[PDB]
């Protein structure tokens, strides 16, 4: 028991001081009534000093009785300082999964702490679905985590994280139709990458700005924006410029031949 | 009621020229033309 | 006035979270360097 | 004054829903050589 | 009656974050007068 407060606590002179007696590792790696190591209670808090001790005297990254390891406890809270310690002994820990399949970054994700995220997810995180079928990404969407989705949007792995769904599920989505419909501001966001400027001086002749419609495409982007009322992305230039486009492409068209088949007869009558 | 008004029409502006084929009274003829009529222009909206 | 007094609210409440935020780790500090002993 | 609450949206509802139902009626080959991912507009 | 119940919760705030700034200067007055020996 001793140990587990002392390092629970971040009160690095006394783990020095139970563990002199540094001949056996059989307390240093000992279990809990809910199946913790020391350096499980010292992520968990967010002691950057003894999560590094620990391990400098012989920690082993070992799992709780619901199978979380150090790192998914230092996710949970956010604390990057005792991620970058663990990570500097063994980025091969990274890709370890709990009881119902979350990897680290679900949880970095699902409780908003986008440094966290961001230090995970720059490294060689691996992006895997959870049993539950979920992408880290749905996590931080299911929950409202603005700072966590714009940080997955600004990276440069964002293009990895758009393709990892299961499409067959009836409660996760293509992650675009989630943003629509719990986070319009990060679809703003996102839809400002889709705008290119060419020449910074829109009063010049050779002046011209761009559109990409990457993420309108699989209507329906735009359906899910009209069925979740989205008036101010459906007003954004790169959805107007989608919209006039698939008029100007087919629909035009379409309306111009059966409107035509209907006047033909309307106008000879008169 | 679109569906409906297509029929108004289609059924009646077939009498007001039927005289292209089969001669038919004059004020059958303009009966129907002023139904077919109307209904050309009121069912114009809706396209 | 709601369209602001929310607004205002909004500042009054965000720096009440920092400094609450700011707190908590003197309160974790306080556990960290305090002496124990007769209760261990 | 109802419809006036909702029309700056009903406009757009009523153009997604008339190029939708075009995207389940026109055949597949011809929306991959009538339609394009990306336009130029020279202000 | 939002007009003035957004008006009650700011005063509700407000004397929150009077008593919050209160609270931190006990818990700084903590780590100043503590002892602190052999676990520092």
């Amino acid at each position: 028991s001793p140990l587990h407060f002392a390092a629970s606590y971040g009160r690095i002179n006394t783990c020095q001081r139970l563990l002199q007696d540094i001949s056996d590792t059989r307390l240093l790696n000992e279990g809990d009534l809910h199946g913790m190591t020391p350096l499980h209670l010292a992520a968990k808090n967010g002691h950057d000093k003894v999560v590094q001790l620990l391990l400098k005297k012989g920690a082993l990254f070992l799992s709780d009785h619901n199978g979380w390891t150090a790192l998914h406890h230092a996710s949970m809270g956010g604390y990057t300082q005792t991620m970058k310690v663990i990570l500097d002994t063994n980025l091969k820990c990274t890709d370890r999964l709990d009881e119902d399949g979350n990897t680290a970054l679900h949880f970095a994700a699902r409780e908003g702490h986008a440094k966290a995220v961001a230090l995970l997810l720059s490294h060689n995180a691996d992006i895997v679905l959870n049993k539950q079928q979920a992408s880290f990404l749905h996590l931080a969407l299911h929950n409202k985590r603005k700072e966590v989705v714009l940080t997955i949007i600004r990276s440069k792995r964002w293009d990895e994280c758009l393709k990892i769904f299961s499409h067959n599920s009836p409660g996760n989505k293509c992650p675009i139709t989630e943003m629509i419909e719990y986070l319009p501001e990060c679809m703003k966001v996102l839809l400002d990458f889709c705008m290119l400027h060419s020449t910074e001086d829109k009063s010049c002749r050779d002046y011209y700005i761009e559109y990409n419609f990457k993420y309108l495409q699989c209507l329906t982007a735009l359906n899910a924006m009209v069925q979740n009322n989205r008036i101010e992305l459906l007003n954004h230039p790169v959805c107007k410029e989608y919209l006039l486009m698939k008029w100007l492409a087919y629909g035009f068209r379409a309306h111009m031949m059966n409107l035509g088949s209907y006047c033909l007869g309307l106008i000879p009558m008169t | 009621i679109s569906n409906v008004l297509e029929w108004i029409i289609y059924t009646t502006g077939i009498i007001f020229v039927l005289p292209l084929f089969v001669e038919i009274p004059a004020h059958l003829q303009w009966q129907c033309g002023a139904i077919a009529v109307y209904f050309y222009w009121m069912n114009f909206l809706l396209y | 006035s709601l369209e602001m007094e929310i607004l205002k609210q909004k500042y009054r409440l965000k720096d009440l979270t920092f400094l609450l935020e700011k707190q908590h780790e003197l309160i974790k500090l306080i556990i960290q360097k305090m002496e124990i002993i007769s209760e261990t | 004054a109802d419809v006036q609450k909702h029309a700056s949206l009903k406009r757009i509802a009523m153009q997604v829903e008339l190029h939708t139902s075009l995207e389940k009626k026109l055949p597949l080959w011809f929306l991959r050589k009538v339609d394009q991912k990306s336009t130029i507009v020279y202000p």
